[PDB]
RNA sequence: GAUGGGGUAGCAGAACGUUGAGUGAAUCUUAGAUUUUUUUUUUAUAACUAAAUAUAGAUGAUAACUCAAGUGAGAAUGGU
């Protein structure tokens, strides 16, 4: 007799089958005020329409943030947000911090420690001392 | 402590405690510690 | 050690010898069995149906028996009469006709006795009874190892252990 | 759901190394418990503890209601001949708790007061050095034994969500290679 | 007020309305985003994507809702990953069978699949909500989707009494997952174990709508393909799913079934016997052919172990990783088919 | 073109209008202060 | 101290103390409730600015 | 990451390996011809292989912070192997900090008092890291005198066939002959 | 495969799949010139309620 | 082009029939055991590429299965096998700060590095028939 | 497909921060300015996101550029 268990679901695997960018949402707030968004003024005048465009599956927030510096805050499909200050930074050094956020992933920073990261199983299995050809002290 | 001579508040509050633990008066949550308009 | 990189080399563990023997001129395939469990999933070829072309010589060849731990034996020593009489026991004085008298009465196994009559409800109660006042005796440590040896049991029916 | 008292004692006459230990023995015992040893113990602010305890109590009872289930208690089980509840601190001392209501010392903590006074200690050589006189409060936050039931009730069902020991555990090799040592 | 204007604007009777209108989801940008995170064919419009955010909880018209782009996808759905199991397991029991679907396209995956998009949820439905949002009521369990099964006249008492239900009925009776059929406001409260399943109900409805509408619009290739990439692309190990109860009978009658040599169970290895922590290797044969195989700490446990891996290895026999579906044969200009593997079924043991 | 300020957040997600009738119902003030004037226990002392 | 009280009834609820038949407080010897003559009569004596 | 995805259950396990310290050893023996003068291991080049399977080192997931060690059974540690004059000039010293308390013996002095194991142990001991995990290794050592001792049905097996008997290799090839007849 | 991206100084280069080999790059001042699917776009795509799949697709 | 070996081309079917396969990658020549579905954390930033971008993978040095294993001398021959990844994006870690000090001197020199990743995800990973070549 | 990279005494360059000042009769703030905390992100002696607590309309805070210094402390048997 076998009694089926109705815990275990699917797991995803983003970018197996179809891709899904994690960046869904990017928040452009700038100042008329504050002399620390002159560059940021100019990025969504120049930089920011052109790339924009080039990113359709996110959505791009403008809106006014006076007595503030200038923020771009990113949201991702994990539920966690970025936000970096750009004050005094240069047009394309707000597109460099641009391309950041789409290019990252909502999870916290980590140091390196292993390069592959896998849930299947061992192809080879894992090793055994009963599975060998034995071993003599 | 032992030796403050015992003011009419404390007085007052020994004799709800023997009320309240003789079943003379059945204890109810207070209503005048503050004015909200929730009144939850 | 100071650093991971350094760590990394103190704790390094070779490549097993078959990928050692590296081919040159060309490519190669060779026959590397690991030494491990094999999964579920290499289906043995008896278990193969008679259409599968898979079904094939081992990859060996292509290139006794172990102790017995288990092998029951089945018996059929009663008769459909004797059924009867195990029924009508087993319901005239269950505390006497138990299954283990019954059992040993016709050469048969305590189950198949369970299989063909089951006492009433009264006597089957305080059998419940019987094994619950044993277990409030225990104390809790004894009734921690208990509840673990049957937690262990279902958790290997479900692929846990 | 729970009730709760803080209370927080007047100032008293000494140090808190000397009163640290009449707090930590009156801390987990009932209020009935904690005042019989106040009442038969040989040090000099045992008898200011018991005085701010029985403060504490009728705070307990006036304003917050604790303490007030006793006669319910006893017709809900000796009546109904029902078996009280059996409960196990995180101490690991063993109690039957037939009043769920029954006042308790949850915890209890010495804090550092203003300085009573200043002696002088005149010493040989013509030397002099000045001697605080200590002052120090005890704050005491009194539960009923419902609180006792939940928190051990809480204790048991994370040791059994701990899940049993087995004999071979799949435990992870944590070192990764990129190839394969078997 | 004159400081504060409102920054989208909206007609006085927008509150009114349960949901945003449809012109109003050529103004969302979270809606253009989402098309595009899917790379959804042009040939579906904004509005198509719109509707099938709204949830029948927040709209009650048969139109504006979800309830008929859900149900033409849950056909798709559910049809595409029964023929996908059943050729690439072709012996897996029917309970087995029934948590294979629910663990790819039941409320619990799909959920996790309407996540996986970048979908937020509107606190409460209404026509001054952003178009790009999922608009549900999760206080209103009145809304149940239309499917194939059927009410047993006995489910009062298969609740209550405890009567038995058996398996056989279930592909008539029940529903595709093998469950019975029909099993002013304040919001100062908190979440309730029905909300969620109503919150976890919706967004299943929304995965199901959006392959609808590709369905609608683009065609049926288009769907199996949408299913063939955010669905059957998820891993699931089958194995995990297998409860066994008294495997080494059921072990016995499989090989009574084949004709095959009674199994009998052999130690392959052992070590520290007389010991805390012993390890028994048991292996069953049929005669010289090795089944399976089971290591464990107790003689009798290697044995149990042994013949569940002996009759996991019989249900889960694939005939490849990724074989053909009859579905394949609707596409134009395909290779004949060829007859696919059809078990007996499950065995029945004592 | 103007600050998106918390009530334009709420108003996006649909609760705003859940909000206005619970502080209504609960006489609350919706966007503002009221009509209940500033502290003036330590101002009738003499405080400066 | 409202404050502190506000915060209190909105998290007990049904086991709101009844602080009206509480002790003192010795900080200025006022009951719950209760000004002091000092501050009720506005008896102080204030700047001539 | 995939080497490591499984059931890492058999790996941990705790194995029971034997060995004689009488039985002729041409791996461990520095004599290799003709093969009657081949030796049994000689102490220290015994200790050093015991030493190794009680680390686990043996093992392709070895670990030094993980204790994945082994049992090693050793037995006839009456017969012992040394070469030169070890038995009766080498001395083991001992002090407990107290001056004038040193105690000294002979290796043959100290196999009257508590056997040829003893002296194994000592040689394995210092053959082991000096950490938190030595006295747990080296209890797992399992030295007897004689062909007597209370692990007889602890012992590997492959097929009934102990490790180290006349046939356990014919029994182990049988059993992985019958393994490749699966997918 | 390279996915549309935005170069500073050239411009817009749409989407190119070197297997099948096209990297054209498009510049201009108006969303139009750029190659990318505008409001207006979107608008066209919602009036077409006459397009239908056909029968046999379906 | 080179023909493959007979014996590569006997039992390459062999090899491709088991269920599961492992591939050992070479970027940059250093290696990486991958499976499909598996996710690779480079050590470095890879540049030219953004998220969605799809590489194709050309340089195994063992592509095997449970029983046996393909060995290519200096690497496999491209046409033995089809390995695809696509870039998920970039990572990153948290500042790290070294502090470079001798004794008896006060300079604690800063050294702040933060280094960014690029993350691949193994798409596809089959063997291709070769009884046509 | 540029070149270069330890550092005391010591020499040199480039910046941050603190306090006050000018632009400032400026800018912003119950749709929450400010809150010695916590938290998040950004090559970061710094700022930023968010959270919790309290509640100000200016004797509040403040970007940018600039001006001036009682301007940066684990070390003086230093002082309080
Ligand atoms: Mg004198
Ligand atoms: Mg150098
Ligand atoms: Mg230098
Ligand atoms: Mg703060
Ligand atoms: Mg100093």
């Amino acid at each position: 007799t076998v009694k089926a268990l109705t815990q275990i679901s699917s797991a995803g695997r983003n970018g197996v089958g179809a891709f899904v960018l994690q960046c869904k949402k990017l928040d452009i707030h700038y100042s008329d005020w504050a002399g620390s968004s002159r560059g940021m003024n100019g990025f969504i005048k120049s930089l920011l329409p052109k790339f924009a465009a080039a990113n359709p599956q996110i959505e791009f927030v403008v809106s006014p943030r006076p007595a503030k510096h200038p923020i771009l805050m990113g949201h991702y499909i994990n539920g966690r947000t970025k936000a970096i200050c750009v004050r005094n930074m240069e047009p394309l050094e707000i597109l460099k911090k641009a391309e950041l956020l789409r290019d990252a992933s909502g999870e916290k920073p980590q140091k390196f420690k292993k390069p592959v990261t896998s849930t299947n199983p061992s192809v080879r299995g894992v090793w055994s001392p009963y599975h060998g050809q034995g071993m003599a002290v | 402590p032992s030796q403050f001579e015992v003011t009419k508040d404390r007085k007052a509050i020994k004799a709800r405690q023997s009320k309240f633990l003789s079943g003379e008066e059945t204890w109810a949550p207070g209503k005048v510690n503050a004015f909200l308009n929730s009144k939850i | 050690q100071s650093t991971a990189n350094r760590t990394k080399r103190m704790l390094n563990i070779p490549p097993h010898e078959s990928f050692l023997n590296v081919p040159v001129e060309g490519d190669r395939i060779i026959f590397n069995p690991p030494s491990s469990e094999a999964s579920v999933y290499h289906t043995p070829f008896k278990f193969l149906p008679r259409s599968d072309p898979r079904r094939r010589a081992n990859i060996y060849k292509l290139f006794d028996l172990p102790p017995v731990l288990y092998n029951p034996t089945k018996s059929y020593n009663v008769t459909p009469e004797q059924v009867e009489e195990i029924r009508e026991l087993r319901a005239k004085d269950p505390k006497k006709y138990s299954v283990t008298y019954l059992s040993n009465k016709y050469n048969c196994t305590k189950v198949f006795i369970m299989m063909c009559t089951q006492a009433p409800r009264e006597h089957q109660e305080q059998h419940k009874l019987a094994r619950a006042r044993t277990a409030e005796n225990w104390g809790p440590r004894r009734a921690a190892a208990k509840l673990d040896a049957r937690r262990r049991k279902e958790m290997l029916h479900r692929g846990e252990i | 759901t729970e009730r709760k008292l803080v209370y927080k004692t007047g100032y008293l006459p000494t140090s808190v190394k000397k009163l640290v230990h009449l707090s930590r023995q009156i801390r987990g015992k009932t209020v009935s418990e904690a005042l019989v040893q106040m009442q038969f113990s040989k040090k000099k602010m045992a008898k200011e503890v018991k005085t701010e305890l029985l403060r504490a109590e009728a705070k307990a009872i006036v304003t917050r209601g604790m303490g007030l289930g006793k006669a319910a208690a006893a017709a809900a089980q000796k009546e109904t001949g029902a078996e009280p509840v059996k409960i196990q601190t995180k101490d690991g001392k063993h109690l039957e708790i037939r009043d769920p209501t029954r006042i308790y010392v949850a915890e209890t903590f010495v804090n550092k007061g203003f300085t009573r006074g200043v002696e002088l200690d005149y010493r040989a050589r013509g030397r002099v050095f000045k001697m605080n006189k200590p002052t120090t409060t005890m704050t005491v936050v009194l539960k009923e034994e419902k609180t006792r039931i939940r928190e051990h009730q809480e204790r048991v069902a994370k040791k059994l969500r701990q899940g049993p020991w087995v004999h071979l555990p799949d435990r992870p090799v944590t070192s990764q290679r990129q190839f394969y040592s078997w | 007020n004159d400081r504060f204007p409102p920054l989208e604007p909206l007609p006085p009777a927008a509150e009114s309305l349960p949901s945003p209108l449809p012109e109003r989801a050529l103004t969302s940008a979270k809606l253009a985003a989402l098309h595009a995170r899917l790379n959804l064919s042009p040939k579906i419009p904004l509005q198509t994507l719109a509707r099938t955010l709204v949830d029948a909880s927040a709209d009650e018209n048969p139109q504006f809702n979800n309830a008929n782009l859900a149900f033409v996808g849950q056909t798709l759905i559910n049809y595409h990953i029964a023929e996908w199991l059943l050729c690439k397991y072709p012996r897996l029991p029917q309970g087995i069978l029934f948590s294979a679907m629910k663990a790819y396209a039941g409320p619990k995956p799909l959920l996790q699949i309407a996540r996986s998009w970048g979908v937020d949820t509107a606190a409460v439905p209404g026509g001054e909500v952003d178009p790009g949002l999922l608009q549900f009521d999760a206080l209103k369990p009145g809304v149940a989707i239309t499917n194939f099964g059927y009410k047993r006249t006995e489910l009062a008492y298969l609740e209550k009494f405890k009567w038995r239900r058996g398996m056989a009925s279930r592909v008539v009776l029940d529903d595709d997952f093998g469950d019975v059929v029909r099993s002013d406001v304040s919001y100062d409260r908190y979440g309730n174990p029905d909300t969620r399943a109503a919150a976890e109900r919706a967004h299943a409805y929304f995965v199901r709508a959006v392959v609808g509408a590709i369905y609608a619009h683009c065609g049926r290739e288009a769907a199996k393909a949408f299913v063939k990439a955010h669905i059957m692309s998820r891993t699931l190990d089958i194995a995990k799913l297998f409860e066994f109860k008294y495997p080494t009978r059921e072990l016995a009658a499989l090989c009574a079934r084949e004709d095959f040599e009674p199994p009998v169970a052999r130690l392959l290895s052992e070590t520290g016997r007389q010991s805390r922590t012993p390890v028994f290797v048991v292996g069953i044969y049929s005669g010289s052919d090795k089944l399976g195989e089971g290591a464990a700490s107790s003689l009798d446990h290697a044995r149990f172990k042994a013949a569940m891996n002996a009759l996991k290895a019989w249900y889960l026999y694939s005939p490849g990783e990724n074989p053909r579906v009859p579905s394949d044969m609707l596409e134009e200009g395909a290779k004949p088919w060829t007859p696919a593997y059809i078990d007996m079924g499950e065995v029945i043991s004592r | 073109p103007r600050r998106v300020t918390p009530v334009d957040k709420e108003r996006m997600v649909g609760r705003w209008k859940v909000i206005q009738k619970e502080l209504q119902k609960r006489e609350l003030p919706v966007l503002g202060t009221g009509n209940h004037g500033k502290y003036v226990e330590l101002k009738w002392l003499g405080s400066k | 101290a409202a404050v502190e009280a506000r915060n209190e009834d909105w998290m007990l609820g049904p086991l709101a103390p009844r602080r009206e038949l509480d002790e003192i407080t010795l900080s200025n010897g006022n009951f719950f409730g209760s000004l002091s003559p000092t501050r009720a009569l506005l008896e102080s004596e204030v700047s001539e600015e | 990451m995939s080497q490591t995805v499984g059931a890492t259950r058999l790996a941990y396990s705790r194995v029971w390996h034997h060995i004689s310290a009488v039985t002729p050893h041409p791996t461990l023996s520095t004599i290799k011809a003709p093969s009657e003068a081949i030796t049994p291991p000689s102490l220290g080049r015994l200790a050093s292989r015991i030493a190794t399977i009680l680390m686990g080192k043996h093992k392709p997931i070895w670990d030094p912070s993980t204790d994945c060690g082994d049992y090693v059974v050793v037995t006839n540690c009456a017969g012992l192997y040394t070469t030169g004059h070890k038995k009766w000039r080498k001395t083991y010293y001992r002090h407990n900090t107290r001056p004038g308390s040193l105690q000294a013996i002979t290796m043959d002095a100290l196999m009257e008092k508590h056997g040829g194991a003893e002296v194994l142990r000592k040689a394995v001991s210092g053959m082991l890291p000096k950490n938190r995990l030595r006295d747990k290794r080296l209890a797992r050592l399992k030295a007897f005198e004689g062909d007597a001792h209370p692990y007889k049905e602890n012992l590997v097996r492959f097929g009934g066939k102990v490790v180290g008997a006349p046939g356990w290799e014919e029994a182990v090839k049988a059993i992985r002959e019958a393994d490749m007849e699966r997918l | 495969k390279q996915v549309r991206r935005f170069i500073p100084g050239v411009g817009v280069q749409d989407e190119v799949d070197f297997s099948k080999v096209g990297a054209v790059v498009r510049d201009g001042k108006r969303a139009g010139d750029l190659g990318v699917r505008t409001r207006s776009d979107w608008e066209v795509i919602g009036k077409m309620k006459s397009v239908l799949p056909k029968v046999k697709a379906l | 082009q080179p023909p493959i070996s007979q014996q590569v081309k006997e039992l390459l079917p062999v090899l491709a029939a088991q269920p599961g396969h492992y591939t050992t990658i070479h970027i940059h020549g250093k290696p990486y055991l991958v499976t499909e579905g598996d996710t690779v954390k480079l050590p470095f930033k890879m540049p030219g590429v953004a998220p969605g971008d799809v590489l194709r993978l050309n340089r195994a040095s063992v592509i095997g299965s449970r029983d046996l294993t393909l060995q290519g001398a200096p690497y496999v021959d491209e046409r033995l096998f089809e390995c695809r990844a696509i870039v998920m994006g970039t990572e990153s870690e948290p500042m790290r700060v070294m502090i470079k000090k001798k004794r008896r001197c006060r300079k604690k020199k800063h050294v702040f590095s933060k280094h960014k990743y690029t993350v691949l995800r193994i798409n596809q990973l089959k063997i291709n028939d070769v009884s046509s070549l």
